[PDB]
RNA sequence: CGCACGCCCGGCGGCGACGACCCAUUCGAACGUCUGCCCUAUCAACUUUCGAUGGUAGUCGCCGUGCCUACCAUGGUGACCACGGGUGACGGGGAAUCAGGGUUCGAUUCCGGAGAGGGAGCCUGAGAAACGGCUACCACAUCCAAGGAAGGCAGCAGGCGC
RNA sequence: GAAACUGCGAAUGGCUCAUUAAAUCAGUUAUGGUUCCUUUGGUCGCUCGACUUGGAUAACUGUGGUAAUUCUAGAGCUAAU
């Protein structure tokens, strides 16, 4: 090409949007924004798809020119808007609130909330920098600079915002005996305690977790979100609480429930 | 014994004319757990590309090959051997990859047949990528 | 135009390329500058990414720096003496980063004398009639003057700077490329590099 | 760039030898025995058990 | 040869055709842009400067 | 620039659109690192003062570099197949065949590259050496009141030719 | 609300496979060696020295040239992010 590509083939889109083959040729290029394009859901996909209010591309335009979708406290009316990881989804009229938390497997769960926990939400620094006069930054996961932070908080660590003001609360520190959710790799949403961190100068650190039944898993470091304290999730949590029973273990599950279910 | 050239060779870092009433060096240990070796610290060179004492930073990938020519000024060609696998035939065949390197004057005794290894930094020349880190002498060596 | 690409010579064995694609914008090149000693003349160029670069075609000032006590003066450039890349630069005297280039010692002297309440350049027995300089060497009261013999302790300047000065041209060598910036800012020669370059240039004398 | 499926697949194997007496006194006696219409009928089921015989057999190798 | 003519102070313009040479011969070799006098092209232009 | 319209002796504030140097972020692009390709010896030597491999100083470039100048040094590649040649060769994910190995195919809807009749040069722009943009030169070619003028289907249809 | 000035887009998409044999390309990494419209979040009395200024142009009115085209010269008036 001779410059930035618009169109987005339907088959080369990103998987865990779960997109059929016979509907179309292309699939919503998700606008730039705070998240990245295959690490994001389109407000689209979201709307029309998992929910099922909209039913085509001019009802989600419907409903989301008329104000009424809000990420994380502030209105949004673009379709392809790229709602990612740790978002506050608020639709004001049927008084629901949605977060977007990866699934046990490697898909984004609706994942319903109330008003009270849908006003902070749970950001991973990305780096610390000094200012133009000693005004130290912060930069996160989503794109979201705050000057004058807590002079503790460093390079991995989580911090939870208000949604509003947008300023720190609260902030977990990375280190061992803390809850993280592996945001990337084979091991997406699988939420653990962290056992021992790994340095490699010039290569990525590897990071290894231990689930809540004895699974033990590792990871490298770029792949991971701390969500909690010991073993305390700061926020709500999908049903499953990101283990990944086997196939034979969700089988089991699936036909059991059937058989009692009738 | 330096400053050949037509230019003033010196360390762009350093000031060397401070009113007053030896010259200091500039130099810095380059991480992986590599040495900074003594002549880099206490030598009366001027190399832009010496990884210890000039404007170069190693960063990708590290490498190690056997030095088999020494004739081009302040750079050497080491000869990397491995074995690559067809999979028709179960066998292996022996295949070799000489590539050109940086050598500081640093390291100020090299033979051929030594252990060179290198680290990968900015495009020094047309086909120069890698300088040299550390040097292991051939078995013996001795007498 | 002119292109500034890899794939147009021979390889590290010395075979041939065959180019699998015509020239590129990014793979540019525009003519030398080939900045001049004149009145100020600069033409703009737009450059990738829609910034601005200045071609300094005609230069006689800029922002030199006599660093040894961290004096810098705006100065008055005069003519090209030596350069080390090529010799018809010097010909055709053409300003390029790293020329050595003499410069209006005027400036320097003033903050020299003005700051150490001694002179500087002046030679021997010439009469001091202005008589303004008179006031900027005597007239401090009382505890200033403790101030200026703490201060003029260390004034010695070296001799081969006194040299220049008594001329009325420093040696200087220019640290800004004139051609990208559209600037000549340097900074004096001192010690080593001076004795160096007075011999390089002597060496050219013959 | 249409969006479609192009996936189709062959559920018939033809046997190699063409005129084997056996296999055509065989088949023809599951053709009247069952009222299939033609060779093929038989052709499409020996090719799902062929399947099936296979899997199972890739299965009864696996490391218990 | 026509002559579109367009007068400032009023704003008015008007297409009056010459099939002369001796009338035009004045305009012939000036530049575009040369205030010329008009009086050599009819009885009407007296003292006229266009 | 637009809806709101206010708050006390002529005074007297929210909510948006648009714009803007710099920083981060996103979408990228660009240039490098390591390893990997079909047939050929009726291709055994190849490269280099008009850059071939290095050194110093610059020039140019969005930056790293012989990218290009000046002055030095005599290097760099090869039987582990370089250099040259052929390809009915765009590369890969893949496709048909298959006991196990394997052989042949991959112009073809997804990713990457290249090109818009053949080569070269440039304008504007964050992004192009852009052709459903411009400027010539070769080839072809349309309309001419004979002065001039307008071209580019390897886009969708469709027509000749093959 | 036609037109027209302004901003933006036209570099994506679509088509074909002629070039091209360490080239393209694939897996792996680097930019601590760079540029980036837009999106998103920061910055936007940090500088010690006017209750709104300036003069053109288009559309429009008017007069034309050419066998000719999304060709256009001349005149009079009037806007701005």
């Amino acid at each position: 090409a001779r410059g930035p590509k618009k169109h987005l083939k339907r088959v080369a889109a990103p998987k865990h949007w779960m997109l059929d083959k016979l509907t179309g040729v292309f699939a919503p290029r998700p606008s730039t924004g705070p998240h990245k394009l295959r690490e994001c859901l389109p407000l689209i996909i979201f709307l029309r798809n998992k929910l099922k209010y909209a039913l085509t591309g001019d009802e989600v335009k419907k409903i989301c020119m008329q104000r009424f979708i809000k990420i994380d406290g502030k209105v949004r009316a673009d379709i392809t808007y790229p709602a990612g990881f740790m978002d506050v989804i608020s639709i004001d009229k049927t008084g629901e609130n949605f977060r977007l938390i990866y699934d046990t497997k490697g898909r984004f769960a609706v994942h319903r909330i109330t008003p009270e926990e849908a006003k902070y939400k749970l950001c991973k620094v990305r780096k610390i920098f000094v200012g133009t006069k000693g005004i130290p930054h912060l930069v996160t996961h989503d794109a979201r600079t705050i000057r004058y932070p807590d002079p503790l908080i460093k390079v991995n660590d989580t911090i939870q915002i208000d949604l509003e003001t947008g300023k720190i609360t609260d902030f977990i520190k990375f280190d061992t005996g803390n809850l993280c959710m592996v945001t990337g790799g084979a091991n997406l949403g699988r939420i653990g305690v962290i056992t021992n961190r790994e340095r490699h100068p010039g290569s990525f650190d590897v990071v290894h977790v231990k689930d809540a039944n004895g699974n033990s898993f590792a990871t490298r470091l770029s792949n991971i979100f701390v969500i909690g304290k010991g073993n305390k999730p700061w926020i709500s949590l999908p049903r499953g609480k990101g283990i990944r029973l086997t196939i034979a273990e969700e089988r089991d599950k699936r036909l059991a429930a059937k058989q009692s279910s009738g | 014994d330096i400053q050949t050239e037509r230019a003033y060779q010196k360390q762009p870092t350093i000031f060397q004319n401070k009113k007053r009433v030896k010259l200091p060096r500039y130099y810095k240990n380059i991480g992986l757990g590599f040495k900074t070796p003594k002549e880099a610290i206490e030598g009366t060179y001027i190399d832009k590309k010496c990884p210890f004492t000039g404007n170069v930073s190693i960063r990708g990938r590290i490498l190690s090959g056997v030095v088999t020519k020494m004739k081009m000024q302040r750079t050497i060609v080491i000869r990397r051997d491995y074995l690559h696998y067809i999979r028709k035939y179960n066998r292996f065949e022996k295949r070799h990859k000489n590539m050109s390197v940086h050598l500081s004057p640093c390291f100020r005794d090299v033979q051929i047949g030594d252990i060179v290894t290198v680290g990968e930094c900015r495009p020094l020349s047309k086909t120069v990528r890698f300088n040299v880190l550390k040097v292991t002498k051939a078995a013996g060596t001795k007498k | 135009g002119i292109s500034r690409d890899n794939w147009h010579k021979r390889r590290k064995t010395g075979g041939k390329r065959k180019p699998y694609h015509k020239k590129r914008k990014y793979e540019l090149g525009r003519p030398a500058a080939n900045t001049k000693i004149g009145p100020r003349r600069i033409h703009t160029v737009r450059v990738r990414g829609g910034n601005k670069k200045y071609r300094a075609l005609r230069l006689d000032v800029g922002n030199f720096s006599w660093g040894s006590e961290c004096c810098t003066r705006k100065t008055r450039i005069i003519d090209v003496v030596y350069n080390a890349s090529n010799n018809e630069l010097v010909r055709t005297k053409t300003l390029v980063k790293n020329c050595i280039v003499l410069i209006d010692s005027t400036p320097y002297r003033q903050w020299y004398e003005s700051h150490y309440a001694l002179p500087l350049g002046r030679k021997k027995g010439a009469k001091l009639t202005p008589e303004e300089e008179e006031i900027l060497n005597k007239k401090r009261s009382k505890k200033i003057q403790k101030k200026y013999d703490e201060r003029k302790k260390n004034a010695k300047i070296s001799s081969l700077l006194e040299e220049q000065f008594q001329q009325g041209k420093l040696l200087a060598c220019i640290a800004s490329r004139p051609g990208q910036c559209g600037r000549a800012d340097g900074y004096v020669l001192e010690g080593k590099e001076l004795e160096f370059y007075l011999r390089k240039i002597k060496a050219r004398k013959g | 760039p249409v969006a479609r499926s192009w996936v189709c697949r062959k559920t018939y194997v033809t046997p190699r030898r063409p005129f084997e007496k056996s296999r055509l006194d065989q088949e023809l006696k599951l053709i009247g025995e069952y009222g299939l219409r033609n060779k093929r009928e038989v052709w499409r089921v020996k090719f799902t058990l062929a399947k099936i015989r296979k899997a199972a057999r890739e299965l009864l190798t696996l490391d218990e | 040869m026509k002559l579109n003519i367009s007068f400032p102070a009023t704003g008015c313009q008007k297409l009056i055709e010459v099939d002369d040479e001796r009338k035009l011969r004045t305009f012939y070799e000036k530049r575009m842009a040369t205030e010329v006098a008009a009086d050599a092209l009819g009885e009407e232009w007296k003292g006229y400067v266009v």
